[PDB]
């Protein structure tokens, strides 16, 4: 679960970028990364 | 010296001994360790980088792991697992991984600016681990 | 150099050795044997016996050189037996291996 | 009597047969290449039905060491003429309809295997 978590918190970054950059401002990695991915997603499948 | 016939007893001390060193539940143990130890450190670091105009490299490394606490209107304390049983709360400590942020652009000129101890997540934590 | 959960298993029939590292073999640990008397003498019996005194415990039987992690897929290649006393003192040739 | 593969000689694939019709021979050509040899054998393909099988050329004589078979004393090797053995059945899968047993010597540099 682990690497699906990382992988998805990955692509939430890369998204988050690209919009920031698209308008040519420079994007903060702080606000990039979310953690509702890794505690959430394992509460959530330690839960279930 | 070999020990004939007076082996019943000699046969369960080596029992008592296995079962002191090594607890019922030693394996449950032993795997959540070594995935805290070393599986999470080679998830994160066997990820490639991200590229994306001028682009930027964004490395990880170095994780952190810190014991379980509950305000990471409150200050930080440990939190028990009594007091989480109690609470309903989820027994669990921050992670954190060291990420050097990498941008180059046209005219060569790129920093590597770096934070130290980014917040990522909570991990349960199993009780009576090595963390 | 190599820790004991690590197995080594010899195939005879074809010739493969094919040895195992990975987690997950479910093993167990056993004694040694090495021609028809057991490596756990009086000496291992009397220093574990005052153990909780002193220091000795279950590591030390395995550094010894007396048990021995053995898992399944290893437990097919070696001649177990059940009680040291009763099933190597002489009789009709069984085993004896 | 078996047929063995030969390969080519420069591009060292399979060589099929050929009947010569013009000297009325044997032949075996390469598909690739225009190679031609004369055959010696004079035989292509055979069947085995009854697939006899002989158990003692699939034994080697690594067995012995084995610390899991069993031994005995009553049939000692031939050729040196010792007396620990070992016997096991043939071991082998699509057993027709026999337990007969192979006995192998126990001791280096023999490597005896016999059956009674
Ligand atoms: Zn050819
Ligand atoms: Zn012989």
């Amino acid at each position: 679960l682990f690497r699906g978590m990382f992988k998805n918190l990955l692509k939430e970054v890369r998204i988050y970028a690209q919009k920031f950059i698209d308008r040519g401002k420079d994007f903060n990695l702080e606000l990039a990364i979310k953690t509702r991915i890794i505690s959430d997603g394992l509460k959530y499948s330690l839960a279930t | 010296e070999i020990t004939p016939d007076l082996w019943q007893e000699a046969c369960w001390i080596v029992i008592s001994s296995y079962f002191d060193e090594k607890g019922l539940v030693r394996q449950q143990l032993d795997s959540f360790d070594e995935f805290i130890q070393m599986s999470v450190q080679r998830i994160v670091e066997d990820a490639p980088p991200i590229d994306l105009p001028p682009r930027y490299l964004l490395k990880f490394e170095q994780i952190y792991l810190s014991k379980p606490t509950h305000w990471e209107d409150g200050a930080p304390s440990p939190m028990m697992p009594n007091e989480a049983r109690l609470r309903n709360l989820t027994y669990s400590a921050p992670l954190y991984v060291d990420i050097t942020k990498t941008v180059i652009k046209e005219g060569e000129e790129q920093l590597q600016t770096q934070h130290q101890k980014t917040f990522i997540g909570k991990i349960p934590i199993m009780l009576r681990s090595t963390y | 150099i190599i820790v004991s959960e690590v197995s080594m298993i010899r195939d005879i029939r074809e010739r493969e050795i094919r040895i195992y590292t990975d987690a997950g073999r479910i093993c167990r640990p056993l004694l040694i044997v090495e021609k028809q008397k057991l490596l756990l003498k009086k000496r291992h019996i009397d220093q574990l016996k005052e153990r909780e005194y002193n220091n000795y415990s279950w590591q030390d039987l395995v550094a010894s050189g007396v048990v021995e992690y053995i898992d399944t897929l290893e437990e097919e290649t070696v001649m177990l037996a059940m009680t040291p006393d009763d099933l190597q003192e002489k009789e009709v040739a069984y085993c004896s291996t | 009597g078996f047929v063995g593969i030969r390969f080519c000689q420069e591009c060292n694939n399979m060589l099929y047969p050929k009947e010569d019709k013009e000297n009325r021979i044997l032949l075996y050509a390469c598909r690739n290449c225009d190679y031609q040899q004369e055959a010696d054998n004079s035989c292509i393909y055979v069947n085995k039905i009854t697939h006899e099988v002989d158990e003692l050329t699939q034994i080697i004589a690594d067995v012995s060491q084995d610390p899991t078979l069993p031994r005995t004393e009553d049939h000692p090797c031939q050729k040196c003429g010792h007396k620990e053995a070992v016997f096991f059945q043939s071991h082998s899968a699509r057993a027709e309809d026999a337990m007969r047993l192979y006995y192998v010597c126990t001791a280096p540099h023999c490597g005896h295997r016999w059956t009674e």
